[PDB]
């Protein structure tokens, strides 16, 4: 050759070459050479780069200027140079204030520009993969108070555990504020890690709960105080109910009884004081659920399922729901259930009579089809004039006014009974650790806390507020603002009441104008997942209420492209289809470009669809990125594309709630409690095969609601070594169950977890390694997981959000019309925000598919950065795991 | 107790089986004697026992 | 809408629209309207399709003609009609005379012309897969003549079981012409199908060969045929030598010997004769192989082997050679096994004395650093006089000329002995198969056949003109015309003594000028595969006798794309390679996209190779279809790339036969062999698991070489029914094995036949049906099956490939270099046959690699039409097997 090398870049400055001189050696990392004979930029030693840079006027400040500013449009010659990690030097230049050019932005050749435009960097001399980057002590006292709560005996058991593994003392003071009252050896019990086992499963409170008379007065109050003082604990911990914890916040303000009558007023001057809400009822205001409130849920369900598994004309069904103060098991079970009409405190009748309302509602139901009427009474079921509505009273305005044979079904004790849950039992055991943390954390100037939920996360809120709003609440619906008492209430049961009520209202002329009203598309995509058929129900309801015009696609994207699956949704067909488990469309995992992406855009354009809805897991959000990215191509799919994840796995990013993860979870979670107590029964361990592919979200939760001593999950994987060390852990678990509670030994597997080291192959190594000490089995239930009848949790989630997913495409449906009747579609950014996915995220967000597919998935086929690792630690700590 | 675990049981293999799944081998416990598997088999409406 | 539909087409002719009518009806299915108003073209009945044609003057003649050659440049407006299985009417249209353009020729829209031109035809709306294509009896004996050749047991197997199923009675004339001249039952014993059970395995003959000295006579030539007569035989199948045919053809043509001394003169009038060459000479004209010859060819080379397998200066070895009138297992051990000088009677010293011709060749091997000089010695070895040149003389002058202490070992009856290899064992059966086939089609009008192979295949050829052109080399040699001796033996013959003394010969001034001197690359892609290491040896010897540069390709595409793999070809670094197994360059399965493309592309301009051979399997088919498309992009690829097919799976197209397929086959049927004698020693069978992947060649080959009851091949699958049924034969076998040979029972199971039923899914279905009758083994030996030293067919193989590949690029390269030097590079027709598949066909032919590629192969996940039909068919009949 003859251009035998590469030696340096030459650069020629107007008159000034100080900024450019700043700029290639804080950005390129380039450095002056020693004694500049005029007022050479050399990178590093044992190298060849070099750029030389000259002050002549040979180039001009005015082209130059303008020159950058025409870059800022996203040609000229220019250099490249060979650069590793380029990711890195992206990112400095972009905060840096410098614009940048790349391939797939993962990436390939980045370009900038400083005053000697046109910079370049490449990763490599030709297309390959790319050169490689170089280079705090104090004693806890626990007390349950009120009514029992399902999930009371999984927190005692969560502070009990939490506190001694914290190196605390903990008192389980039993007979709740009887036993604070009358104290001693009697009432408060220091209680041992292994005296809390199997508490899971138990329901009610093993520790108990008593009304205290003299815990009501000054006289109580202080002999309490002394018990503390006198059993030497430093902290307590109430789980109960409204009354329960004003009472704890009455004794936080009174603490200050010096009574004299110093060694022990010095020490214990202070109350560290931690609430939690045990109640069915979900009435405290500063949380969106209690414990004990799903499962009674749950149960109320469980009932008005059995009542709709029947025939018949003449007949009505009353179901009378335990809760005093709220309407929330009301309202709540009412959605799951789609119940006619519902009597609760926060929305009596107000324009007519209760009993012309009632009549009015259920007659018209009954006049359009429907002919098993359910009717909800809360146990503070009431009127205007705050008058109590009893059954009877409502048994007989069925009875005489209407033709009907009514059945009452009244639960009564069957709401507090019951093992809590999978949602009480893993909320509850969370809250039982962040109440002691609190109590530790707890300083005289920090204000008592009380421990909430709030969307799926666990929070401190200040207990004395949470105290006088709850109060807030029962003073407008006492002085009969029930308007306001429904604001007051959480913003979920605000959003619930006007779901229900939307729901519940086809049989009533469209509540918008002919020209704000659409044509919206509903989809299954993915395996089926419980709720699934509630978020369709919920949708074209809702449709019906709004005057739009429900379509569902038949089978998915293969349905729709080689069938024309396009389906009316016609009231009376989808009764009941809110409590049903699967699909009733038809899902399938096809995806739009598996299925003709052509014929699918063809059909939305012939039907006019103005959004769509996608019902789903991952194959649905694979399914958005395909439909938002043929846009280009078809101004029929330029429209709102809305995606309400559905999977049992919970896979799909831009959510942290998937549509039938509850439903499954609680299936799983009653399959190992079984296999647990069998376990129980005979020195044996389980290893229990789980499912959610890639996903070990579930065998997480399972492992903290079961109780089960590993999880062995597919992000992790499974190590010889962590095998080893868990073999010899259940080795010295079963030499010390010398004594204590027998109650069965969990080892749970994602299938995912290992390819060699399977279910059956782990439990032969145990066998081998257990040298006739112990047995393990095998548990492997199946991909039947998905269960039946949709957790009410699902019924009701699955409402809301395809309700919020309907109001998305009333929102932006005007924006995109612009985008439709237009060719020369360039595929801006006020399009691709149209193409969302509906999610949970610690607040309800819809989150551009762009976002999630590129930067937050595993886009290939793993189909998966996890959330759950605090949940993880948890389920460890709970069951003595050590990892590695 | 075990006819009705395992009817309900089936119940949601039949539902999960309706992209997904078709046909379920359903393996049941019952020892040396086919008194079980039958007796399953007639309360779940199975094809082939 | 408003255009609500399409009515019909509106075409208007010149003036005449006769020929278009023809066009339309013809080609698309239309059909005149009955009553024409005027001197409709409708499709069918419940339709909507028409075209009108009216005769007005709106278009003209002179317009026409130049829009339909306008056209023949491969824009206009046209209509499109729906039309399933387009495929038809393209081929239709093709061989009609008029030119289609379609999408990727498989296919889905077609477009054709007429007077009205422009005739679109699509195959559904939008993409999509498309719319689904609507609605005789004589008596034979059997004789063995000449010294023992492996593969005389497997032929007379095979036409005592084809003469038994064609139904008719096999008589085996024991000691051959002595028996056929002797007579009596005695000598001419009537065999069963049973008794010549696992003859594969036996060496030499089992009916035995005698050397009769009255049979030479008139004499004895009248005895035999009366005995003929006396039997009843009506047939005669021959399987000896040169003059044990030219007997048998003298004994043909003398077979008019009415002789009174009239009902049997009028059957028993014509002699139906057929001959088959048992030789391990392969002497034989009409013939490429005879039966024995390549397990002759086997032994040799094991000595030379073993000969080779050791360390030393002043040594020599002189491997005696039996085969007295050819010199092909001379010139092919010499090919196979790289010897220094070889004594054969076709090519002997003629310009100087053998005794300086040896001491030159030998001298300057030494000199270049070859210390273990081999020198093989035929027993035909003679001087241009034709004084035969004996062991000790050649040893005197190894021992006194130079200073070398020389060691002779001689093979004598090892030659003869042992098993006959694959090659000859399904060879021999086939030729037997034919024998019967040839005897019973044959009529007095049709010339006495003789069986041959020719290029691996068995053709039927005259007896006579097979003798008589044997008689004329004879002649040649005698004559002392050695040149056209050598002219005169088949074109295999002359190739390998080219090949031979080619790359025997970089120790002499190199055969091509300076100018046509080129820089040829070779590369192995791939599983290793026997030959590899002999391709690479041939071509690097071969390129340094032409005067090119040969390079060797390291480790794949992956090697030279990520570490600059080219590597320089010395002679004595290759010594040995010729016999070596696996792959010494480096072979594996990356292609060249998987590896960087504009990476191999730099270096192929780097280096300037003016040509490539690949030598590997499927992986290194795709490669050159990968190098041949990126040809646009990079001038680099521009040259002629050559593939040596090498897999011991045999599932390249273009080829019949792959490199290491008869290494394979071998040490496959060397294990079966021990397997079914373990079989015979206790009612037992064995599923023995085959390799090949998806392709079936192996198992169906092995069945044939080793008796095996049942082959299991992908390419069929496994079906239950035919598994019972398959079950159910062997339980009928054991059954009948009462009184018969124990010779064991083999099932072959090619791993992709069944992913359910598998080798030891088989054999446990087997045990459980055989209900203690006998049981079944499995014989799992896995991927090991490749083989160490490789056949020395595939040796020899390897070597003429590889020279007839260095010879396609000497021819190629200049056109090539037309495109390299040129950019606006279209990808002509002249270019696309550059790169192309080195294949036996019938035939030895270059395929471009796009015909192949396109249209012969299962591009997809199967990697793989088979040939080998009949072998299957023969196998199942000589076994019994029921089929379904
Ligand atoms: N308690 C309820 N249970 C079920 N649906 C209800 C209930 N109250 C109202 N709805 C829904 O709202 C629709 C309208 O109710 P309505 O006409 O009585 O007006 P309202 O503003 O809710 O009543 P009011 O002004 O008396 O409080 C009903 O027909 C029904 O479908
Ligand atoms: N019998 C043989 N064995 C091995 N190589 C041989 C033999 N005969 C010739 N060659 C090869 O051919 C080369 C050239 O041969 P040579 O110098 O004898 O010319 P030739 O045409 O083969 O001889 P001649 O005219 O005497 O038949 C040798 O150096 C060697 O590569």
């Amino acid at each position: 050759s003859l251009f035998n090398g590469t030696s340096f870049i030459t650069l020629f400055a107007p008159n000034s070459l100080q900024a450019s001189i700043d700029f290639y050696t804080n950005f390129l990392g380039f450095a002056i050479r020693k004694n500049s004979n005029q007022k050479l930029q050399l990178e590093e030693d044992q190298n060849n780069v070099s750029i030389q840079l000259i002050l002549d006027p040979e180039h001009a400040a005015s082209v130059s200027q303008i020159d950058q500013n025409i870059r800022n449009l996203t040609i000229q010659s220019n250099i490249a140079f060979k650069s590793s990690s380029l990711s890195k030097l992206v990112k400095l230049l972009k905060d840096g204030g410098h614009p940048v050019q790349q391939s797939p932005n993962e990436i390939s050749p980045f370009e900038v520009y400083t005053v000697d435009p046109l910079g370049s960097l490449i990763g490599f001399g030709f297309k390959n993969p790319f050169a490689v980057n170089e280079r705090v002590r104090k004693t806890i006292g626990v007390m349950t108070s009120g009514g029992d709560s399902p999930g009371m005996n999984p927190f005692v058991r969560a502070v009990v555990r939490a506190g001694i593994y914290k190196g605390c003392k903990v008192f389980c003071i039993h007979e709740g504020y009887e036993g604070l009252v009358r104290g001693g050896e009697k009432y408060i019990k220091e209680t041992q890690w292994h005296d809390v086992r199997g508490w899971l499963v138990e329901g009610g409170t093993n520790i108990g709960t008593a009304r205290c008379k003299e815990f009501r007065e000054r006289s109580g109050r202080l002999k309490a105080c002394k018990n503390m003082i006198d059993m030497g604990i430093d902290a307590l911990i109430v789980c109960g109910g409204d009354g329960s914890l004003t009472g704890a916040d009455r004794f936080r303000s009174e603490w200050p009884s010096l009574i004299e009558e110093q060694q022990q007023f010095n020490t214990h001057q202070n109350l560290n004081i931690c609430g939690a809400v045990g109640s069915i009822d979900n009435d405290m205001s500063s949380t969106d659920a209690t414990i004990g409130a799903f499962s009674s849920l749950d149960r109320i369900c469980r009932a008005i399922d059995y009542i709709d598994a029947t025939a018949s004309h003449s007949r009505a069904f009353i179901v009378e729901v335990m809760g005093r103060h709220c309407g929330w098991l009301g309202l709540l079970a009412g959605l799951a259930t789609s119940a006619d009409y519902i009597l609760i405190p926060e929305k009596p009748a107000s324009s007519r009579e209760w009993q012309d309302q009632m009549c009015d509602i259920v007659g018209k139901h009954r006049a359009r089809g429907k002919r098993k009427t359910i009717v909800i009474v809360a146990e503070g079921a009431i009127s205007n004039d705050l008058s109590p509505i009893s059954c009877d009273q409502v048994k007989d305005v069925l009875v005489n006014r209407l033709g009907l044979d009514t059945r009452v079904t009244t639960l009564g004790h069957v709401q507090r009974g019951g093992t809590a849950v999978a949602f009480d039992r893993i909320y509850a055991t969370l809250q039982g650790v962040e109440a002691v943390n609190a109590v530790l954390e707890c300083d005289a100037d920090t204000p008592s806390p009380m421990i909430a939920i709030k969307e799926d996360q666990i929070t401190r809120v200040p207990l004395v507020d949470a105290v006088e709003l709850t109060q807030q609440v029962a003073k407008s619906i006492e002085s009969r603002n029930f308007k306001k008492a429904i604001s007051l209430r959480d913003s979920e049961f605000v959003e619930h009441m006007k779901n229900f009520i939307s729901t519940n209202s086809d049989h009533v002329p469209p509540s918008l104008p002919l020209e704000k009203r659409k044509k919206i598309a509903i989809i299954n995509v993915g395996a089926p997942a419980g709720g699934m058929n509630s978020a369709v129900y919920s949708m074209a309801t809702y449709c019906m209420s709004r005057g739009h015009v429900p379509y569902a696609i038949h089978n998915g994207f293969s349905g729709l492209a080689r069938h024309e699956s396009v389906r009316s949704i016609n009231w009376l067909d989808i009764e009941g289809w809110g409590s049903l488990g699967g699909s009733e469309i038809g899902t399938n995992r096809t995806l739009p470009n598996d299925a003709d992406i052509g014929m699918i855009a063809y059909f939305f354009e012939k039907y006019g669809f103005d959004g769509l809805i996608l019902v789903g897991g991952f194959e649905a959000f694979i399914s958005l990125h395909q439909l938002e990215r043929a846009r280009i191509n078809y101004p029929s799919l330029r429209i709102p594309l809305v995606l309400i994840p559905a999977t049992i796995s919970n896979n799909v990013p831009g959510t942290e709630y998937s549509l039938g993860s509850d439903t499954c979870l609680n299936s799983f979670m009653e399959y190992c409690d079984v296999i647990k107590q069998s376990a129980a029964a005979t020195n044996r361990v389980f290893v229990v095969e789980v499912q959610g592919g890639n996903s070990g979200y579930i065998a997480t939760h399972a492992q903290l609601a079961c109780g089960a001593q590993i999880s062995y999950v597919p992000e992790e994987g499974i190590s010889l070594a962590q095998l080893e060390m868990d073999i010899n852990s259940l080795k010295e678990s079963f030499a010390n169950d010398q004594g204590k509670t027998k109650s069965g030994r969990l080892i749970l597997k994602s299938e995912n977890a290992s390819k060699v080291l399977t279910t059956e192959v782990i439990s032969t190594i145990i066998d081998d390694e257990a040298s006739g000490r112990f047995d393990s089995k095998t548990a492997i239930p199946g991909h039947v997981q998905q269960g039946g009848i949709p957790s009410p949790m699902d019924r009701v989630r699955a409402s809301r959000f395809a309700i919020r997913a309907v109001s998305f495409i009333e929102r932006h449906s005007d924006r995109c019309q612009t985008f439709k009747n237009s060719i020369s579609f360039r595929q801006t950014d006020e399009i691709t925000s149209t193409a969302v996915v509906l999610g949970i995220h610690k607040q309800l967000r819809f989150t551009p598919i762009r976002q999630l597919y590129d930067f937050e998935s595993d886009v290939p086929r793993r189909m998966r950065n996890i959330f759950w690792s605090n949940v993880r630690e948890i389920s460890d700590m709970l069951s003595g795991r050590t990892s590695l | 107790t075990c006819l009705n675990t395992l009817s309900g049981y089936c119940d949601a293999v039949k539902q999960s089986a309706s992209s997904r799944r078709r046909t379920f081998v359903v393996e049941v416990q019952g020892g040396y004697s086919g008194y079980l598997a039958s007796y399953a088999g007639l309360i779940t409406g199975a094809l082939a026992v």
